[PDB]
């Protein structure tokens, strides 16, 4: 059969082949290109500060031992011939539990061509440690990185190389987006040398920028806020007379205002600093109890148990209750004081 | 005679080169597939993701495996998989799958005396679905599954849905407790990538949310407390305590409603057509409540400087109760039924 | 050894890739099925768990052997080296063969070729639940299996008699239902590979109400008797009658939003549903009651006993309704 | 080399070895030595009635097959050998999901000795059945079973037996224990027969006796319930003219006492029944529910809308004022009475046994 | 260096090698040297009372019969080798789940030298059990272990030793944890004896220091601030009945809710944490709070008409007990934050 041909062009490659050592064992140094196409770009989890990648990693080198003549200039082959070669060792120096698919099949794919040169390709989902700085939360930006090289071969036995320019060679497709509360600005490309106790490797390295979308947070934790801190401050309009109501408000506004600070903080990781929204949190807290300390203070001064009646008058300086200085002073400061802590507030971290 | 049927087969399997695809050198491989499906569970927002079983089959033609003088269609033992070979078909949209492999490793193959081979599989598969929740938990989603060749490109393979519509089957007997299957749809095309242009089949659902559910849970709850807060309007001015308590139970009900509603989903950063809905109700509770204290304020802090000086008039707050209860259910009503009209 | 060469005498030859009576008949399988447990039903996600023990029997003529042994007893060694069948469970979401310490596997042969072949399985089976009756709802779960790529013409299954055997149920895992009994059935499906013999076990189960009498129904009634309380306060006291009827309106919604965390988002009404319905309008017509009271007896100036007809008309509408509601569910 | 020895040794050993056979075929039958090293008990989960052991578990037994004659006694081989030769099949009955650890290499070994004994040691992670009434719970004991034995073979083929005396023969670690809620009091060692449908078997079994700890849950519901309970009793003191008041002591105990009741159901599984702490629950709701009641009753009979003047003073039986109820100041002394007498009545009858 | 002598070189190795024995079988013990890389510490989980561990593990010994002569070079081979030749049978005891990782290859490394030494390094996340003493949580300090030792192989075979001494474990100090600061870490050589045998073990432990900003700003200040409105009903009359109860019963039932809502977060431990004493207290305060306000309404109204009719601070005049609690609430609370942080710090 015309399939005979190949048989044999591929029992002669293997013949005496050892997979077990390097291309240029001992005379050069192996030079593998590399380049990824990112399919998309998994969900971010701040909790577990990691992020998911779907990505098909390739590789390109040059293998002296498998060159060959025959009518095809390429052989295209099932990835099992992937195992009977040698390959790298390549690793994510910052990787965590990954997988490599193999449904149906393999996805792997290995391409031989007649000087050579081996491509061998693969799709892998990468789990990846992001560190994160939460200081300015929810209007924070990070860079996670990615890197990877070689496990076991130092520089100077395998170096690694971007198959284009470095910018061009990672390529993150159109709709690969899977990020929910993120934006992937852009990403930057980079090489370098890392030191060890086994010795010095090549790593590669790219750095994903994102940018955190601040609806989510301004839904849920932001608003209502302000409208607990306008609830609280809707008090100083009711009579003094109306101790009842005024306690109720009071009481009601502390208590919403401790919930919502109990719970706007199950999102993040248990970290030992104050972020942005827990200021925010604390400002408006320390509004609403002011605003019961004022009522405190003005039932302090009330005199006469009874409210004013629809049919009396009240002379100016049966007698009855004027209206509280308190009340009246503070109608106007603590929604001025509360407008000018948001402009302060949202012109220092939006504009940081 | 089975020894007859040994001899053959072992004549089959001597000499067979799993390395090459059938005409290795020659026009591409044409495989059929074809889908029957088992059951779609868990279609999970917060994960943007939907599982899926199915028995998924490949139809193609291998020379090499042709054999002649038993007129059967020899099924055997699927051991005998890994000594032939077979399309290295994968779905890009996956994100965690497995074959099933109880009591043995659910897989079939069969052999024809033409040189034909079926391989059918067991395949339960968590494909990625991102989903557009503006219109939730009155919206439409569209869940694809993509099939594609990892290693071989146009040139060696190709792929069709044998069988035409009916390729897929199965899709009118699920039952999910969330939503309906509205329409399914097969398509077969051409993707490229660096490497070079690969066949490409797209097996799509259209899903519509059931919305008795969130009716019973959150629509009906809301306009509860809704009503609710309009009985202040019918209660004695003086009676300050039970007004603002009444206001202020409404308001944090609805605010804890739509907090504890908004904690069941994925950190989208867009609003919802429920959380619009919620957000006009805060918004009527919230009036109503200023209401009464307007009330009170013209009242109590008013009354005195009326009295030493001497819509409907700002100076009665019996008109104005009268006023707030004619128009709050009207305006309600005229919000619901803007609101139903646009989403529906 | 005598068995050593007997073994070797019958793998001679011997391909494991083609079944016994190819091309000649059909396999005969034997089916039999131990139950250890049946674990957890998950209302949630639709399935429960079962444990078994599973054994398989068939004639195979190329393992005849002739000597004074009758019975050659195997571990799982030689599992893999003869021709097995490819049974699978039609409805199996997941599941999983044992392994430790070693593979939970028996093979036993016998002088005529008879072959038995026992394996242990845990196995997650879907079932899909009719939840309209719950809490007070039963089900009939079921197990199907088959060949894989036989069908009817090549291989079908048998029961025997007795075949589906239960341990005692004490030990079971059945927390919110009890078992009533099985049954089984055999069929046949077809499919685009062709016609295949299903062999179905059938598990009925009824559901115990104990935990949601404890968990919904007993506080719903106990909101119920606190809105009546109210009836008794003076008409005077606004803001405790208020503040009554505020707080059983909201524990109420509290309440039903609980009551649904256990069962999944399905788009129809359950009986629980309907008595928290019942409970929720039985209060709201408490508080809009009180609420008509204050406005005719004070803002606007029979009516004034409105008090003294609802302490009689709610509590016998409510015990009415709980009667209807039982009688109607429980019974009919 | 002065390791070829050894290899010819092994290489003779395994010349003509047939692992399909057990020891001793059609002549006796199979003597298995059985004994387990609990390095540590894990966690009880009450929610599956499952528990996790961790435990070394060693067999030894003895095959002719594998006599020989060299200049060491011992043969401590890698792990690899023992898929060479016959090991027994054994396999935990109330087994759920156990773990083989195969970080860094399987952790097995196998030692062989010249006689022909042969030890095998293997570590493992079981998950194990313990079925539970939880009638008594959160003062409850329970005895979770581990039992094991052979799958293939029959009494008439392999038998179990422990190797020291059966007290001796499970060793629990002094500093392995991973118990939370839980202390284990001691351990039961048995043999036995079963019998099933394809023969007679031998099981050896073990049972963990386990008391929980009571700490937790008094912290937890016992006392937030009784605090409740007080809190709810101390409305009688005030005057009967505060409506509101009394009126929101009542409502915000009750629902205290919903919520507690719903929370406390949460530890456990969805039992049908009810337990001690359902009792306890039950019976502070009544207290509270009583202490509402009696509010209300004592509103009934309130005739004047105002409280006292504080100035004015009352005839010895103008303005007329409310005399103190006689219902308050008796229920002062009724409530926390029975209160006390109950919880005596309950925790005498919980702790005793 | 022509591959094809590197070739005939390692066949020659690999011919005739028996896998079954150690290095030594019959002789002396083969010492083996062990260092790691820690890269990070993960999730200090007290629910479950764990940590997990990523790291770079390395281990060093002789083998005469993989000695060399000819090619000057340290020999780094394809990681499948470590299949064909003996290597330990190190193991973790407190391991409960553990993987070695395995993309795009498994991350296996194998190093042979001219003399026969053999270097061997694998890349392992590991989750070992940390048992955990919460009796000053969230002011804890706790010890977490990994225990490494010989499964198969007694003292009489093999022989373990930290390489390098105290260098042995390195990276620690550049690992960052959210709760915890690492304060010190050990390196310990011992002998365990299990009864089929004495074993060498080694043990690498960790002490960490958690940090108190988060609870500080999730627990202890709302509690405080709890505790400081309770005290706004003392400023109030004794005729406002309804105003007074509302603040005391809002006040005790908030702290209730947060004593449940911390507490459900945790093990079911059955001992007193901190925390809870402190929760304890304020909630002791608050309680106190409000059975003083029914106790000046009960000096009032019922033993106001007997007193009349008859015609610390004094308990006949309620403004004078109310004058008291405004000045001993808020120093008794003072003096019991005082004593709790200088006993729990
Ligand atoms: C995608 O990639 C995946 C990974 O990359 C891939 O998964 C892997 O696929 C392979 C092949 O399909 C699987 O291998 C099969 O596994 C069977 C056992 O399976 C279960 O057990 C494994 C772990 O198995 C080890 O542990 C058990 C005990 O726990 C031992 O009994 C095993 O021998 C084996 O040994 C070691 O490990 C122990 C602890 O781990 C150590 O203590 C011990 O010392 C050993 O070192 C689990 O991982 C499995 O989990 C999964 O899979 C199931 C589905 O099946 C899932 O549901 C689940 O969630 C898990 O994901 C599972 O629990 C093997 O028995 C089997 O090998 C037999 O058959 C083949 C032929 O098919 C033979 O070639 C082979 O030699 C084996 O046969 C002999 O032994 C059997 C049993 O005794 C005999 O019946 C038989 O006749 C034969 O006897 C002959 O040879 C013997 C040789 O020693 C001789 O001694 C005898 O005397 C006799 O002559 C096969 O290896 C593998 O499990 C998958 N998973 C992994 C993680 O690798 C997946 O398929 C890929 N998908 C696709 C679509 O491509
Ligand atoms: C980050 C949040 C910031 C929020 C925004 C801030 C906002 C801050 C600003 C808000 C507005 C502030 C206004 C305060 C200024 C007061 C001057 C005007 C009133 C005034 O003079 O105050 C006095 C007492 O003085 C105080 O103790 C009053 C002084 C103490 C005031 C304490 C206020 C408590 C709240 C402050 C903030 C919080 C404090 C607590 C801090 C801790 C929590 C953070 C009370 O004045 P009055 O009007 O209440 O009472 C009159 C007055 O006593 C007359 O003398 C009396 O008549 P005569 O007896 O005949 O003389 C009237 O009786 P009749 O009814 O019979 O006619 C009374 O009705
Ligand atoms: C799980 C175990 C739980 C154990 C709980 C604790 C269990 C142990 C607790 C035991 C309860 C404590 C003490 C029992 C009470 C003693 C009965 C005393 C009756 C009695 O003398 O009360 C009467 C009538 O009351 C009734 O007929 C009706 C009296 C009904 C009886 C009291 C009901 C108390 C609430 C019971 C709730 C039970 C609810 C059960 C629900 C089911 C739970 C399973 C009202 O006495 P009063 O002092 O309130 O009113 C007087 C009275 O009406 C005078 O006649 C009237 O003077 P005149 O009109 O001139 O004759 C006074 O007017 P002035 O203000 O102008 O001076 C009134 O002020
Ligand atoms: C959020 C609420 C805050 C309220 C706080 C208010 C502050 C005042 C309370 C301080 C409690 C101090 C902590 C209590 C102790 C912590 C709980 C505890 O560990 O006690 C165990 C015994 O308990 C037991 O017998 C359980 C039985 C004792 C039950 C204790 C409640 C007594 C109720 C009496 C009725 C009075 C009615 C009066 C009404 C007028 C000790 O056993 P032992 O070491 O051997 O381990 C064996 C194994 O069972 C685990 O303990
Ligand atoms: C099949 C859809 C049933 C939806 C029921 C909705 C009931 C709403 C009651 C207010
Ligand atoms: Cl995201
Ligand atoms: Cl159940
Ligand atoms: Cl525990």
């Amino acid at each position: 059969d015309n399939t005979t041909v190949f048989t044999r062009i591929l029992d002669r490659l293997l013949d005496g082949y050892d997979n077990r050592l390097r291309p240029g064992l001992g005379e050069r140094v192996t030079e593998v290109k590399t380049d990824i196409f990112v399919t998309s770009f998994g969900p971010v989890s701040d909790h577990d500060m990691e992020y998911t990648i779907d990505v098909f990693f390739r590789q390109s080198w040059k293998d002296e031992r498998l060159k060959f003549k025959g009518p095809m200039t390429v052989l295209r082959l099932n990835n099992l011939m992937a195992s009977k070669i040698w390959t790298p060792d390549t690793f994510f120096h910052n990787g965590k539990k990954s997988v490599a698919h193999n449904m149906t099949m393999p996805n792997k794919l290995l391409r031989i061509t007649e000087d050579g040169t081996l491509l061998y390709t693969m799709r892998l989902t990468v789990r990846a440690e992001c560190p994160m700085h939460l200081e300015d939360f929810p209007m924070d930006a990070h860079a996670c990185p990615l890197k990877f090289g070689s496990y076991a071969y130092t520089r100077a036995e395998v170096v690694y190389e971007w198959t284009r320019e470095p910018a061009r060679s990672v390529v993150v497709a159109e709709d690969g987006s899977r990020l929910n509360q993120y934006d992937l600005l852009g990403q930057t490309v980079d090489s370098g040398i890392v030191q060890s106790s086994t010795g010095e490797y090549v790593v590669m390295t790219t750095h994903f920028h994102l940018k955190r979308k601040i609806g989510y947070f301004v839904i849920q934790t932001y608003l209502p806020c302000i409208m607990t801190v306008i609830l609280s401050q809707v008090s100083f309009w009711l009579n003094r007379e109306s101790v009842p109501a005024r306690t109720v408000f009071g009481v009601t506004t502390v208590l919403t205002m401790t919930t919502l600070s109990i719970s706007a903080r199950n999102s993040l990781p248990k970290v030992a600093y104050a972020t942005a929204m827990d200021w925010f949190i604390a400002v408006c807290y320390a509004f609403v109890f002011s605003a019961l300390i004022e009522f405190a203070t003005v039932n302090y001064f009330t005199k006469r148990g009874y409210a004013w009646d629809g049919k009396s008058v009240v002379p100016e300086k049966k007698t009855f209750n004027s209206v509280s200085k308190i009340d009246r002073l503070s109608r106007i400061a603590f929604p001025l004081l509360f407008g000018i802590f948001n402009l302060v507030y949202w012109a220092t971290y939006l504009n940081r | 005679n089975m020894s007859f049927v040994k001899e053959t087969v072992d004549k089959l399997l001597k000499g067979y080169d799993i390395r090459l695809r059938p005409d290795f050198g020659g026009p591409p491989v044409c495989v059929g597939m074809n889908i029957d499906i088992a059951s779609i569970d868990m279609v999970s927002e917060v994960n943007m993701d939907y599982t899926l079983t199915m028995y998924f089959q490949q139809y193609w033609r291998d020379k090499r495996l042709a054999y002649s003088g038993i007129p059967l269609n020899l099924t055997l033992d699927n051991r005998v998989a890994d000594q032939l070979w077979v399309p290295d078909t994968y779905f890009l949209n996956d994100k965690k799958s497995f074959v099933h492999g109880v009591t043995v490793k659910n897989r079939m193959i069969r052999l024809h005396p033409d040189g034909t081979v079926l391989y059918g599989l067991r395949i339960t598969t968590t494909a990625a679905c991102m989903m557009d929740l503006r219109r939730y938990p009155l919206d439409e989603q569209n869940c694809t599954l993509e099939i594609e060749s990892y290693g071989y490109t146009t040139d060696d393979i190709e792929f069709y849905w044998r069988g035409g519509d009916k390729a897929v089957t199965g899709v009118e007997r699920i039952e999910l407790p969330q939503f309906s299957i509205v329409e399914h749809r097969l398509v077969s095309r051409n993707v490229v990538f660096a490497t070079g242009a690969y066949p490409r089949l797209s097996l799509s659902f259209r899903l519509k949310r059931n919305i008795g559910y969130f009716i019973l849970q959150t629509y009906m709850p809301s306009i509860l407390i809704t009503i609710l807060s309009w009985v202040s309007f019918w209660i004695n001015y003086d009676a300050s305590a039970a007004r603002v308590a009444l206001g202020i139970t409404t308001v944090l009900t609805m605010t804890t409603i739509n907090t504890h509603l908004r904690e069941t989903l994925p950190k989208i950063p867009y609003v919802k057509a429920i959380d619009m809905y919620l957000m006009g109700c805060f918004v009527f509770v919230f009036l109503a409540l200023l209401e009464y204290a307007f009330v009170n304020y013209i009242f109590f802090g008013r009354g005195p400087q009326r009295q030493k000086k001497l819509i409907p008039d700002l100076t009665d707050v019996n008109a104005i109760d009268r006023w707030s209860r004619i128009v709050f259910p009207f305006t309600f009503s005229l919000f619901n039924l803007v609101y139903w009209l646009y989403y529906v | 050894g005598d068995v050593t060469v007997i073994l070797n005498n019958l793998l001679e030859g011997y391909d494991n890739k083609l079944r016994p009576d190819i091309g000649v008949k059909p396999t005969l399988i034997h089916t039999d099925m131990y139950v250890n447990s049946i674990g957890p039903v998950n209302a949630i996600n639709m399935e429960y768990t079962i444990d078994i023990f599973f054994a398989q029997t068939w004639y195979d003529r190329r393992l005849k052997f002739n000597s004074t042994i009758k019975v050659l007893r195997l571990n799982s060694n030689m599992v893999g080296k003869i021709w097995i069948p490819d049974t699978f469970f039609r409805n199996s979401k997941k599941a999983d063969a044992h392994w430790i310490t070693t593979p939970n596997r028996m093979l036993r042969i016998w002088n005529d070729g008879r072959v038995l072949y026992t394996l242990r399985l845990t196995i997650d089976a879907e079932c899909q639940l009719q939840l309209h009756n719950f809490p007070m709802d039963e089900h009939s779960c079921p197990l199907e299996f088959s060949s894989y790529g036989y069908p009817r013409e090549e291989i079908v299954y048998q029961w025997k008699r007795s075949s589906v055997e239960v341990g005692d149920t004490r030990s079971w895992r059945l927390y919110q239902f009890s078992f009533v009994g099985l049954r089984n059935t055999t069929e046949v499906v077809k499919t685009t590979s062709g016609d295949y013999v299903v062999m179905s076990v059938y598990f009925d189960l009824s559901r115990r109400m104990g935990y949601f009498t404890i968990q919904t129904y007993i506080p719903c009634t106990l909101i119920v008797v606190l809105s009546w309380v109210s009836f008794w306060i003076n008409k005077d006291a606004v803001p405790a009658r208020t503040s009554l009827g505020i707080t059983t309106v909201l524990t109420m919604t509290t309440l039903s939003t609980i009551a649904r965390k256990s069962l999944p988002k399905v788009s129809y009404v359950t009986a629980m549903d309907l008595f928290v319905s019942v409970c929720f309008i039985f209060v709201f017509s408490a508080l809009v009651e009180y609420g008509t009271l204050h406005y005719f007896v004070s803002n606007r100036k029979r009516i004034a006993k409105m008090d003294s007809y609802a302490r009689i008309f709610f509590p016998t509408a409510f015990c009415l309704f709980n009667l209807v509601y039982w009688v109607s569910y429980l019974y009919l």
